[PDB]
């Protein structure tokens, strides 16, 4: 059947008046909510356009509406009449189609657009939301009023980011809706920097056991308490039933498949408490309701399918009466949600035609000779796509602009619904905001978004950390990272790498390189070493006594330079200890190093001269001491030329010290001087094995022997002590200073013990 | 309104460009001689042969439904709309043998994919038809255009032409061809130098500019052409004026047409062109030649063709113009077979055979049109039987095995091309086929004439040699240049040269990072013969002086100890020199220390003069020196490091990797102190001992700095051994001249 009206400007149209044939037939029952209501909406829009002065005033608008029967092949056969009656014939009277407003199902729209692209016939759909009609390579002359299927995916991605949800689950379905939209949702989720679990899909013929298994699979991850539903009505209903059976707590962010529908929450109200759904935004037309209610078959002869619709709706046969006064009122009539889109499409086509007419014929408001061969390409590209007008049957003081983007799609406009309970034993859908270009959620009506008990925390898989580097992301899932704490030995040098530097274990939390604090780790020059330095001061007092010895030298009938040399050596070792303790530096370490060796050599030379003089029985003693001093000077010069500067040393990796040593160390050259002193002491003892007994200056000889024995014992005790303390430079200098001060004090005491008795006697 | 509706059991659609596109006030222009009447006559001849054949559809008779395209896409769509009014008097169409134009084929495929009608093209070579997402019911017996991109790009690989310059005409033919050829070249490691674009609206000024841009690039001597016939002809003519010589590698736009060269045969020579292979059909010539507009009443356009090929008016208005009689006929003098005729027949059979096979699957009980075959499922026929045909060419020449008609996964035909080389022979210019490309190269190099005895066009000068000459890229794209590296570091990688050893000196490219320690191991060379001879002489002298002793004695034991120490000093020279250095590096140092202690004891023996107690005390002092050198050894360790920092010139490695001036300085300082004490004691026989001790002291003082300032590769040990043996020899000379005075 065909539906032809007027003919001045014929408008095409395809509607699913009949449902798809069940028992292998062409067409079956009449689609009341999708084939009759939309058909009457288009007819009402055409009538309003005709009885309208500011749109197509002097030109009348016709119609050539057809039935597609929800079949792509049947739709192709019917749409063949659109091209065969306009331009196919030549270069049932044929009618010239100017535009086609039809196509509810995606496949029907695809086939009709494929047919009409070749013949340059523009088409404007009203219910085709398929995402594969957006590309103009395959569908050049296709436009639509409803938004595509990825706009709701973008809306849910923005919703997930708004609520700070990162690790979420995902449920999809088999077919175009469920697979095409899921890829777009994943793409925007990657663009939204959020995580997708990408769980299993639904084949629309899926058993209850398989649904339960998928529910358990979603329950495997406990941190992702959020699931995204790109499922149809039946799949969503089955999933809710399975969740209710298994008693699983979830919040579901759904799409237009769920919407604000109560048929999917029947018997599963407990499982859905914080369900978030998106419904395509639409408003009811009161004028269309008034037009449709006052419709009866007695005068409605324009619609060939009205009799069948009346027979299916009311039990009337028209052969036997069986019916009377069965007026269609508001009690059993409900306006279909996509009727404003049909009116918008018809009015957009009318406005495009009017604009083209005004541009081509600015003189008269009637068809010109240039309007008979209308060009579909120019009309679509310059006029159909460039439309900006207020939505009819809606006050102009509202952001309702029927416009097409660069791909000819509609303007995104959705409503967000939360399946909540107001407090009683009833459940209902409540709008909590809209999405035109950005979210407009209000945190006042959502039950789980209340400040109490938190806003349903469903954040990322892991948590940020400061002391633990983020370098243990799970292989294959970079969304669940492990806060591995790096060892304190390794500091922070990069963004996520804990690496040691050597000059400190943890300077600060700057996380940019390593900082070496300028300090000394062997800075013992304080009251802690107060005891040793004072002992050195005692040696200085002995030096003062040396001056008294000089006075004693003026009136002593009993050689005299040996005592002066011993006093000078004592002063030298005291000065070396003072230099070591007070301030260690590059120029303050070599001086004491040479001084201690010089003092040791002077003492050894004095002992050797004394024992040689004893065994023999001033020029010879002076020559011997000068030769010993020259040898010591050569030794210290060799030490200096071997390594003069001191650059310090680093500590062991087990700890973090400032400076292990003030100058160069770990050298066995001082062991050579120690061995030379030991050999000198051994030679002195070998000589004194028989030379110790000496009547001439017996007290002096005994004191010299005692001093030599004490020095040998002190050196033999200190050498292992020095070796042990070499591992700890903090106290090694103090131990060496104490040892040398004790040796000097012992030598001075041994020298002065018989002198006092001799003076007193 | 003219159309052919030959009835039959199965009706095959037809679609040919009978009428040229009207550029004036008429939709349809003239009558197309070659791509028009001749191709439809070939299809009719193939249909008649199929009907007369007793092996191909013996019972089913094939009908013909032939329309005209008028060389327009809209007209072709309007005509092909008659092919779909059979399932949605009308005639049921099994398939459509239509095409001859890329736009017409595209539009017809777009219309026919909706109604599931198989379509086979005989001349459409557009690459846009190769995708099944937009044309899932389209097949062709001719290869697509981009196949030629693979036909001659391998030629570039055959003659080692890695640097090419591409020139093409904008539109649809050369556009996709450029991308296909660039992809093939990139897959074959061939880089593109220039990429120009020729236009139909351009003039000689812009052509000369393309040539001028081509000339100012001497490396690229080969130009790959993707252009139409007129563009290539005019470009050759323009290059004639510029006196430009190139090696053109052109596509089917040039082919083997004599119109391309025109009067510019001296600039086109050596050109390589590709032509679609097409054997002539002997039976078609006889069928077409014996045709007159009196019995061929099934061809509505045949009268117009008769009035176009020959000036005739016998059909209508005889007196208006020059009427003709039956004297006008068709023969071989003024008729030539169109190149794409064997494809057209190959298309028709490609349907019939498929249908035949389909029957054998659906109607196997009789040789007739069974009812189950009346449905004529287009999808099943296309995806089950149309794409699975392996029949040979019906009219292939004798001994021609390569004549199987096949369709690949995209429905395209088999790519078979012929390579033509423009040559001069004798004094006549003509084309000559030099090979074929049936998915492989079969060029005949022995019969190819080049521009001037050779075609060198490689941009890269030469491959880089190994041994730090491979280098890397200098900042270009095609190949690279070669620069050397300093030979101390081996080129461990293909771009950089990095050191991997102390001395290294890599040997060849293979195993560059060899061990090659380059140690200072020196055998008994010329500089070593002296020290070993001196050591042997000293050993002989010590043996003589200990043999003369003991027997005649009337220091004693001290003298024997001194002689043993002198012998130890003499053998220390040989101990120091050793090519292999083991982990025991203390042998030389302990030997030197023992020699010094022996000298000190020998001096102290004369210093002292209870004497036996001193002879034991000096041994105890030697023991103290031994424990001191042991403590020294407790702080020094050997190794394999090299003490020379000359890198490439560092061909000597230290025997023991340890700081020489760390504690050896202290040991020598102790020795110097001891010997200075002995010298001071002796300064108070004895004179000779003091003199030789002084000579040794200044000798050591002079030889100490030179071992550190010169830092010889291997002579430091030799000089130390020479100094030691000289000191020992002086001591031995004194201790041997003393008995000379004694005797
Ligand atoms: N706009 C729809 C969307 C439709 C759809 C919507 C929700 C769930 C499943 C589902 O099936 C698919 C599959 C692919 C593309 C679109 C859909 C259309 O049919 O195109 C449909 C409302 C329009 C109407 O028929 O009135
Ligand atoms: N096979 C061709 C190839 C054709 C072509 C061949 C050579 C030079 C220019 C050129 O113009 C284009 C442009 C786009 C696509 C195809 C072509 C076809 O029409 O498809 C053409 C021989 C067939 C015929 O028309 O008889
Ligand atoms: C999401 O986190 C941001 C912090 O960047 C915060 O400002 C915002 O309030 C949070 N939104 C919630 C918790 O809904
Ligand atoms: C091309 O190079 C290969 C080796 O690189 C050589 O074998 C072949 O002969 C060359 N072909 C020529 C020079 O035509």
């Amino acid at each position: 059947k065909v539906l032809t009206l007027e003919g001045d400007l014929v408008l095409g149209g395809l509607f699913p008046v009949h449902q798809k044939g069940g028992p292998a037939e062409d067409c079956g029952p009449v689609n009341e909510h999708r084939g009759i209501q939309r058909l009457e909406a288009m007819l009402f829009a055409l009538d309003r356009i005709n009885r309208d002065p500011h749109l197509l005033p002097g030109v009348r608008l016709g119609a050539h509406i057809l039935d597609s029967c929800s079949k792509d092949t049947h739709a192709l056969e019917q749409a063949l009449d659109f091209v065969r009656a306009s331009l196919s014939r030549g270069a049932d009277a044929p009618t010239a189609i100017t535009g086609v407003i039809g196509g509810s199902y995606s496949d029907v729209s695809i086939q009709v657009a494929n047919l009409l692209r070749l013949f340059q016939i523009p088409q404007i759909s009203y219910a085709s939301t398929s995402a594969k009609l957006s590309d103009k390579s395959r569908y050049d002359y296709f436009a639509r009023t409803v938004p595509p299927d990825f706009f709701q995916a973008k809306a849910m991605a923005e919703i997930l980011r708004f609520f700070n949800w990162t690790y979420v689950s995902t449920v999809a379905s088999e077919g175009d809706y469920g697979e095409t939209g899921i890829e777009a949702f994943e793409l925007e989720a990657r663009a939204r920097n959020i995580c997708v679990a990408t769980s299993e899909k639904v084949g629309r013929a899926m058993s209850r056991a398989a649904f339960e298994g998928v529910v358990r699979a979603l329950l495997q991850k406990p941190s992702a308490r959020v699931a995204v539903l790109f499922t149809r009505s039946e799949d969503a209903r089955e999933l809710l039933a399975a969740s209710q059976r298994l008693n699983a707590s979830f919040t579901w962010v759904a799409s237009d498949g769920w919407g604000a529908l109560e048929s999917v929450v029947a018997g599963s109200e407990g499982a859905a408490e914080g369900a978030i759904t998106i419904e395509l935004a639409s408003y009811p037309i009161s004028d269309f309701a008034s037009y449709f209610q006052s419709l009866d078959p007695w005068n409605n002869s324009r619609n060939p399918w009205f009799r069948e619709f009346w027979e299916q709706r009311f039990r009337c046969s028209f052969r036997q009466r069986d019916c009377a006064a069965h007026s269609l009122r508001a009690v059993p009539f409900e306006q279909e949600s996509k009727i404003m889109f049909v009116v918008n499409a018809v009015y957009a086509m009318a406005h495009a035609l009017h604009n083209m007419h005004r541009a081509l014929c600015p003189n008269t408001t009637r068809l010109c000779d240039a309007m008979r061969p209308v060009n579909g390409r120019r009309l679509y590209k310059d006029f159909v796509l460039n439309v900006k007008f207020d939505a009819p049957f809606r006050p102009a003081d509202t952001h309702n602009e029927v416009r097409f983007d660069r791909f000819g799609d509609g303007i995104g406009r959705y409503n967000i619904f939360t399946y909540l309970r107001a407090g009683s034993g009833r459940y209902r859908y409540q709008k909590v905001g809209y999405w035109a270009e950005g979210l407009t959620l209000d945190t006042s009506l959502i039950p789980w978004a209340s400040p109490s008990a938190g806003p349903l925390p469903a954040s990322r898989c892991s948590e940020p950390c400061l002391q633990n580097e983020v370098k243990s992301v799970q292989p294959g899932e970079v969304c669940c990272w492990l806060c591995i704490p790096c060892q304190p030995y390794e500091y922070r040098l990069d963004e996520f790498t804990c690496a040691d530097c050597g000059l400190g274990y943890w300077p600060n939390a700057s996380l940019t390189g390593c900082f070496e604090l300028p300090q000394e780790y062997i800075r013992w020059g304080d009251a802690w070493a107060v005891g040793p330095v004072t002992i050195a001061c005692l040696g200085a007092l002995a030096t003062l006594f040396v001056l008294g010895v000089f006075v004693r030298h003026n009136a002593t009938p009993v050689g005299r330079e040996l005592c002066y040399i011993l006093l000078g050596g004592v002063f030298l070792c005291y000065c070396m200890t003072f230099i070591f303790i007070a301030k260690p530096s590059t120029a303050v370490c070599t001086l004491r190093r040479l001084g201690l060796g010089t003092a040791f050599s002077v003492c050894y030379s004095a002992l050797l001269t004394k024992t040689n003089r004893i065994a023999r029985i001033p020029a010879s003693q002076v020559a011997i001491c000068l030769a010993l001093i020259s040898g010591q000077l050569l030794i210290v010069v060799a030490w200096l030329v071997v390594e003069a500067p001191g650059t310090g040393k680093e500590t062991a990796p087990e700890r973090r010290e400032v400076v292990t040593l003030r100058c160069n160390h770990r050298d066995a050259s001082m062991l050579g001087s120690l061995a030379y002193n030991v050999l000198l002491i051994a030679l002195c003892t070998l000589y004194a094995f028989k030379t110790r007994k000496c009547p001439e200056n017996f007290n002096e000889a005994k004191f010299i022997g005692f001093t030599m024995y004490t020095t040998c014992i002190i050196w033999l005790a200190f050498l292992p002590i020095f070796y042990v303390t070499s591992s700890d430079y903090r106290v090694q200098t103090t131990t060496m200073c104490v040892s040398v001060s004790l040796s000097g004090s012992v030598v001075l005491g041994c020298l002065f013990a018989p002198k006092l008795h001799i003076i007193l006697f | 309104r003219r159309e052919i509706k030959i009835e039959g059991d199965l009706v095959l659609g037809g679609l040919f460009p009978i009428n040229e596109k009207g550029t004036g006030t008429e939709e349809c222009g003239r009558i197309n001689e070659d791509r028009g009447i001749q191709r439809l006559e070939a299809m009719l001849f193939a249909i008649d042969e199929i009907n007369k054949d007793d092996y191909l559809l013996p019972g089913v008779k094939l009908g013909v439904h032939i329309l005209d395209t008028c060389s327009r896409d809209t007209y072709a769509l309007e005509q092909s709309l008659e092919f779909v009014r059979a399932s949605l008097i009308p005639l049921l169409i099994a398939g459509v043998i239509g095409g001859s134009y890329s736009s017409v084929s595209i539009q017809v495929a777009n219309l026919l994919r909706l109604f599931q009608i198989p379509q086979i093209s005989y001349a459409s070579t557009s690459a846009k038809l190769s995708d099944k997402s937009r044309y899932d019911y389209f097949a062709r017996t001719v290869p697509p255009d981009f196949y030629q991109a693979k036909a001659m790009a391998e030629i570039l690989r055959f003659f080692n032409w890695t640097y090419v310059s591409t020139v093409a005409s904008e539109g649809d033919y050369g556009e996709t061809g450029i991308e296909a050829f660039e992809q093939e070249a990139r897959l074959r490691n061939i880089c593109i130098a220039t990429a120009e674009k020729v236009g139909r609206s351009n003039i000689r000024k812009s052509y000369d500019s393309v040539i001028r841009e081509l000339l100012q690039k001497p490396n690229a001597r080969v130009v790959v052409l993707f252009m139409r016939s007129d563009d290539s002809r005019e470009l050759i003519a323009a290059a004639s004026r510029a006196n430009a010589s190139f090696t053109w590698v052109a596509s089917d736009g040039w082919g083997a047409q004599e119109s391309i060269i025109k009067g510019s045969e001296h600039v086109a020579y050596g050109a390589i062109t590709l032509e679609l292979a097409s054997q002539p059909v002997r039976q078609f010539d006889r069928y077409f030649q014996s045709l007159n507009p009196y019995n061929n009443h099934r061809n509505p356009w045949f009268r117009d063709f008769w009035e176009q090929k020959f000036q005739c008016s016998l059909q209508n208005k005889r007196n208006h113009r020059r009427v003709c009689d039956k004297h006008l006929a068709i023969d071989s003098s003024n008729y030539e077979q169109e190149s794409k005729i064997m494809f057209v027949v190959n298309a028709v059979y490609a349907m019939a055979h498929a249908l035949h096979k389909m029957q054998r699957t659906l109607c196997p009980n009789t040789t007739k049109l069974c009812d189950a075959m009346k449905i004529l499922d287009g999808k099943k026929l296309y995806k089950d039987y149309l794409l699975k045909i392996n029949f040979t060419a019906p009219f292939n020449p004798n001994k021609d095995a390569d004549s199987i008609v096949k369709f690949d996964t995209f429905g395209d035909g088999m790519g078979r091309y012929n390579v033509f080389n423009f040559q001069n022979v004798g004094g006549k210019y003509s084309y000559l086929k030099v090979g074929h490309w049936a998915e492989t190269l079969s060029l005949d190099v022995n019969s190819i004439h080049w521009s001037r005895n050779s075609v060198p066009t490689s941009q890269c000068s030469d491959p880089c040699a190994p041994n730090e000459m491979k280098n890397m890229q200098p900042g270009d794209v095609c190949c690279w240049i070669c620069i050397p590296c300093e030979p101390y570091e081996y080129l461990a990688d293909e771009f950089t040269c990095m050191d991997c050893g102390s001395g290294q000196w890599p040997t060849a490219d293979l195993t560059g990072c060899y061990d090659l320690p380059e140690d200072y191991i020196r055998w008994e060379d010329a500089w070593a013969i002296g020290p070993v001879t001196i050591a042997c002489l000293g050993f002989m002298c010590t043996c003589m002086v200990v043999t003369v002793f003991i027997k005649h004695n009337n220091g004693r034991e001290l003298c024997y100890i001194l002689l043993f120490g002198v012998g130890l000093s003499y053998c220390m020279t040989f101990f120091f020199i050793a090519k292999p250095s083991p982990v025991i590096c203390a042998l030389r140092r302990l030997g030197l220390g023992s020699s010094f202690a022996i000298c000190y004891s020998a001096l102290l023996t004369k210093t002292n003069c209870s004497p036996s107690s001193q002879v034991f005390i000096c041994l105890g002092l030697i023991l103290v020196q031994i424990v001191m050198v042991s403590v020294w050894l407790i702080l020094e360790a050997p190794g394999t490091r090299r003490y020379t920092l000359a890198e490439k010139r560092e061909t000597v490695i230290l025997k023991c990797n340890v700081k020489d001036s760390s504690m050896l300085i202290s040991l020598t300082y102790d020795v110097i102190l001891v010997i200075l004490c002995t010298v001071y004691a002796f300064k108070t026989e004895a004179k000779f001992i003091g003199f030789t001790m002084y000579t040794t002291c200044i000798i050591w003082l002079a030889f100490l700095p030179i071992f550190y300032v010169t830092s010889s590769d291997y002579r430091v040990q030799t000089t130390t051994m020479c100094i030691s043996v000289s000191l020992s020899g002086f001591v031995v000379l004194g201790c041997l001249f003393a008995p000379k005075v004694h005797i």
